[PDB]
C-alpha cells in the first residue's frame, strides 16, 4: 500500500517521484535523508524508515534509494516486491542503473511508473510484456496482459527452436574457525533461455527423489531438493498433484525453478590456512588448498581470498600454483588460480611486514571466501531427464542445457 | 633483464650497509658516534631522543643511529628495529650496578623475533679507567657465547683516545660483506 | 554397434567375476546426450543380450545389475533407471516397457535367489505397468 | 565452446517410465 514511489540519489535529491494515492505529502522526502543519516550514525538504520505517521520503506540501489512512502498499515513485503519488480524492469529497459539514465529516460520512465502501479496496487510487471506497450523510441495493450498467460507473448516465431538451459550450482559452506562446517547448503538454479516459435508448453522432467519414489524407482541417484521454487509459468497445481512440472517457457532468459537442499558431503575445496602473525614484527600465511572434488572436473578461475592485515605492507607470497596478489583496496590476499584440477594441492607461504606502532582500534577477522567455479560438475547429482516441448502446430525442438558448478556463500571462518 | 648497470656500480663500490647505536646512558655511545663521524670527543647533553648519523669508510656508508639509555627511551628501541640490518651494543664497564641493567636490556632486545639478521656488536666503552674489565670478563659476565645464532664480537674502544674503532669497523664490514 | 559388441564380452566377464551375493563426484561427458532408455532401445538391448548370451540364466545380483547399468549408460547415454524389476516375492517383471529381461526364482523376496530370464512378452505386454499401475502413473 | 561446461541436449520425457 505505497503512497508515493520515488527514486532518490546519493546526495538526497529525488531523481524522480510518482505519487500513487496522494495521502503522503511530497515534502516528506526531504526528511528521509536526515532520518537515514541519523539511523546510520547510531546503528539503527533500517530499510524501512518512519517519519512520524509516514513510513519510508525502500531498498538501496546501485546509485539511488528507491524509497516508497506510505502512511497506512501497508504490506511491507508487497512494497519490497514492487520495488524489486521496478528495479528488474529498469535493468531490462536500461542497461545501467545510475543517475545517467534517470535524467535521460524520464519520458519513458514516467510512463512506465504510471503503467506499473495504479493507486498503489501494481498490475503489470513483465518487462517483455511491458515492452510492447511502453517504448522510448502507442498501440493497444497486448492481449497477454488481459489473458491468463502474462509471461509468454503469443505469435512469437523463430527460424529455429533452440532452448538453452543453465543448471548453475551454488556451493555455499559456512566453515567455523574450529575447522568444522556449520552451514553447508547447495541452492540449485535452473535458468533457461527459451527461443522457440509459438507458445510451447514445456514439460520439465528430472530425476527427483520424490518422483522416483512415486514411480517406484527410488533406488538410483536422485536429487533431494528440500525446497523447490517454481517460476510464474510453472503450474503450482500440477507440481502439487504428481510432481508434474508443466509450464509455458517465456521468450528470453528466465529462472524456471530454484532448488535448495542441504549438502552433507565434504567441501569441494578444503583450505588449511595458518596465521604466524608476530607481535608488530611480521606475519606468516601458511595457506594450503586441497581440492576434494573429482579429478575429472577442473575448477576454472579459482580465487581463494585470504584476508591479510589491513596495515600490512611490503608483503611477499611464496606459493606453488597460481598467482597471488594483494589488493590494498580490499585488504586481503587474492589466491587466484586459473585452472585447478580436481585433487590438486596448492601451498602458499605469505610473509608481510607490520608497523611498530599498534593500531588504534581493532579491525576484525573477515572470513576467507573461495571463488572456485568448476564447470560440467553437478555436486547435487541432479540430471535432467526430459523436456516435453509440445506445440499445437507441431515442431521438432532442440533443447539444450549445461551444468555449471560454482561457489556461493563458501566462506571459511578465520582464527 | 639486464644487470650491466649493477655490475658497473659494483665495480667501484655499491654496498653501503647499516648500523645501530644502542646501550645504556652515559656509555660513550654519543662520543663514540662523534669520533666515528668526526674524530673528536664532543661533549653532548644526555640523548633524550635519538641521534642519526652516517660514516663513510671502506666504500660502505655505515649509518649509525644513536639510541639513549634513558628509562623512558629504553622501550623505544623497537622503533628502530624495523628496516634495521645491524646493531651495536655499548657496554658500561665503569658502572658495576648498571652492568646488570645493561645486560638485561641487551637480553630483552636480543629476544625479539624481528631482529634476527642483526649480528652482535659489543663495544667496550669507557676503556680509560683501571676499573674497566678486559674483552673476556665483560663477555663472560654478559654471556655473549650463549647467544645462539648470534655473531657477536667484543671490541674495546677508548672514548678519549679512539683506539680500536678501526678494528671494530673492519670486523663489522667483514661480518656484513662476504666478498673480496 | 561395434562399441556395444566390444563392451558386451567385458561386461559379461565382469558380471561373472562378481559374486551373486573411492572417487567422489559425478562427472558428465561433454556434449554426451543423457536421457532415459526407450522401449525400442530396451528391446534391442534385450535382443542383443539374448543373442550374445551371458545375461539369460545368470544369477541376479545388485553388483552385476549396477555394473551392467553403468556400462549401458557409458556406451549409450541411457540413465541407469530403466533396469528396474517389480517387487517380489516371485517373478519380477521389468519396470520399463520393452525390456525383454526379467528375474525369476531359482530355488522374504530379498533372500530369494533370482536369475535373469529372457521374456519376449515383456516388450509387448506391460506386466510391470499392470502389476503396479500407480508406479506407472 | 563455452566456459562453465559445454551445453548438452536434453531428452523429451522419461522414456523408461512410459
Ligand atoms: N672522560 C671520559 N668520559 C667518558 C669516556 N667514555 C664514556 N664517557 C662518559 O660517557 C658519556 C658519553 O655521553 P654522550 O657521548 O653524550 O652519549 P651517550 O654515551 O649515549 O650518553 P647519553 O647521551 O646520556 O645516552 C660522557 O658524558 C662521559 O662522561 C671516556 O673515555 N672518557
Ligand atoms: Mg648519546
Amino acid at each position: 500500500s505505497a503512497s508515493a514511489v520515488y527514486v532518490l540519489d546519493l546526495k538526497g535529491k529525488v531523481l524522480i517521484c510518482r505519487n500513487y494515492r496522494g495521502d503522503v505529502d511530497m515534502s516528506e522526502v526531504e526528511h528521509f535523508m536526515p532520518i537515514l543519516m541519523e539511523k546510520e550514525e547510531e546503528g539503527m538504520l533500517s530499510p524501512i524508515l518512519a517519519h512520524g505517521g509516514v513510513r519510508f520503506m525502500w531498498i538501496k540501489h546501485n546509485n539511488l534509494y528507491l524509497v516508497a512512502t506510505s502512511k497506512k498499515n501497508a504490506c511491507v513485503s508487497l512494497v519490497f516486491s514492487f520495488l524489486y519488480k521496478v528495479v528488474q524492469v529498469f535493468s531490462e529497459y536500461f542497461k545501467e542503473l545510475e543517475e545517467e539514465s534517470i535524467r535521460d529516460n524520464f519520458v519513458i520512465i514516467y510512463e512506465l511508473l504510471d503503467e506499473l502501479m495504479d493507486f498503489g496496487y501494481p498490475q503489470t510487471t513483465d518487462s517483455k510484456i511491458l515492452q510492447e506497450y511502453i517504448t522510448q523510441e502507442a498501440p493497444r495493450p497486448p492481449a497477454t496482459v488481459t489473458n491468463a498467460v502474462s509471461w509468454r507473448s503469443e505469435g512469437i516465431k523463430y527460424r529455429k527452436n533452440e532452448v538453452f538451459l543453465d543448471v548453475i550450482e551454488a556451493v555455499n559452506l559456512l566453515v567455523s574457525a574450529n575447522g568444522n562446517v556449520l552451514r553447508s547448503e547447495i541452492v540449485g538454479s535452473i535458468k533457461m533461455r527459451v527461443f522457440l516459435s509459438g507458445m510451447p508448453e514445456l514439460r520439465l522432467g528430472l530425476n527427483d527423489k520424490v518422483l522416483f519414489d512415486n514411480t517406484g524407482r527410488g533406488k538410483s541417484k536422485s536429487v533431494e531438493l528440500e525446497d523447490v521454487k517454481f517460476h510464474q509459468c510453472v503450474r503450482l497445481s500440477r507440481f502439487e498433484n504428481d510432481r508434474t512440472i508443466s509450464f509455458i517457457p517465456p521468450d528470453g532468459e528466465f529462472e524456471l525453478m530454484s532448488y535448495r537442499l542441504n549438502t552433507h558431503v565434504k567441501p569441494l575445496i578444503w583450505i588449511e590456512s595458518v596465521i604466524e602473525k608476530h607481535s608488530h614484527s611480521r606475519i606468516e600465511y601458511m595457506v594450503k588448498a586441497k581440492s576434494q572434488f573429482k579429478r575429472r572436473s577442473t575448477a576454472n578461475n579459482v580465487e581463494i581470498h585470504i584476508p591479510v592485515p589491513n596495515d600490512a605492507d611490503s608483503p611477499k607470497f611464496k606459493t606453488t600454483v597460481g598467482s597471488v596478489k594483494w589488493v590494498p583496496e580490499n585488504s586481503e590476499i587474492v589466491w587466484s588460480v586459473k585452472s585447478f584440477p580436481g585433487g590438486k594441492e596448492y601451498l602458499m607461504r605469505a610473509h608481510f611486514g607490520l608497523p611498530s606502532v599498534e593500531a588504534e582500534d581493532k579491525e576484525g577477522k573477515p572470513p576467507i571466501s573461495v571463488k572456485f567455479e568448476i564447470p560440467y560438475f553437478t555436486t547435487s547429482g541432479i540430471q535432467v531427464r526430459y523436456l516435453k516441448i509440445i506445440e499445437k502446430s507441431g515442431y521438432q525442438a532442440l533443447p539444450w542445457v549445461r551444468y555449471i558448478t560454482q561457489n556461493g556463500d563458501y566462506q571459511l571462518r578465520t582464527q | 633483464g639486464n644487470i650491466f648497470a649493477n655490475l658497473f656500480k659494483g665495480l667501484f663500490g655499491k654496498k653501503e650497509m647499516r648500523i645501530l647505536m644502542v646501550g645504556l646512558d652515559a656509555a660513550g655511545k654519543t662520543t663514540i658516534l662523534y669520533k666515528l663521524k668526526l674524530g673528536e670527543i664532543v661533549t653532548t647533553i644526555p640523548t633524550i631522543g635519538f641521534n642519526v648519523e652516517t660514516v663513510e669508510y671502506k666504500n660502505i656508508s655505515f649509518t649509525v643511529w644513536d639510541v639513549g639509555g634513558q628509562d623512558k627511551i629504553r622501550p623505544l628501541w623497537r622503533h628502530y628495529f624495523q628496516n634495521t640490518q645491524g646493531l651495536i651494543f655499548v657496554v658500561d664497564s665503569n658502572d658495576r650496578e648498571r652492568v646488570n641493567e645493561a645486560r638485561e636490556e641487551l637480553m630483552r632486545m636480543l629476544a625479539e623475533d624481528e631482529l634476527r639478521d642483526a649480528v652482535l656488536l659489543v663495544f667496550a666503552n669507557k676503556q680509560d679507567l683501571p676499573n674497566a674489565m678486559n674483552a673476556a670478563e665483560i663477555t663472560d659476565k654478559l654471556g655473549l657465547h650463549s647467544l645462539r645464532h648470534r655473531n657477536w664480537y667484543i671490541q674495546a674502544t677508548c672514548a678519549t683516545s679512539g683506539d680500536g674503532l678501526y678494528e671494530g669497523l673492519d670486523w663489522l664490514s667483514n661480518q656484513l660483506r662476504n666478498q673480496k | 554397434s561395434k562399441s556395444s559388441v566390444i563392451g558386451w564380452p567385458a561386461v559379461r566377464e565382469r558380471m561373472r567375476r562378481a559374486e551373486p551375493a573411492e572417487e567422489v563426484g559425478f562427472p558428465v561427458t561433454p556434449q554426451v546426450p543423457l536421457r532415459p532408455m526407450t522401449y525400442k532401445a530396451a528391446v534391442d538391448l534385450s535382443h542383443f543380450l539374448k543373442e550374445k548370451g551371458g545375461l539369460e540364466g545368470l544369477i541376479h545380483s545388485q553388483r552385476r545389475q549396477d555394473i551392467l547399468d553403468l556400462w549401458i549408460y557409458h556406451t549409450q547415454g541411457y540413465f541407469p533407471d530403466w533396469q528396474n524389476y517389480t517387487p517380489g516375492p516371485g517373478v519380477r517383471y521389468p519396470l520399463t516397457f520393452g525390456w525383454c529381461y526379467k528375474l525369476v526364482p531359482v530355488e522374504d523376496p530379498e533372500r530369494e535367489v533370482l536369475e535373469w530370464r529372457f521374456d519376449s512378452r515383456l516388450a509387448f505386454h506391460h506386466v510391470a505397468r499392470e502389476l503396479h499401475p500407480e508406479y506407472f502413473k | 565452446d563455452r566456459k562453465g561446461g559445454s551445453y548438452s541436449q536434453a531428452a523429451g520425457s522419461d522414456s523408461a517410465q512410459s
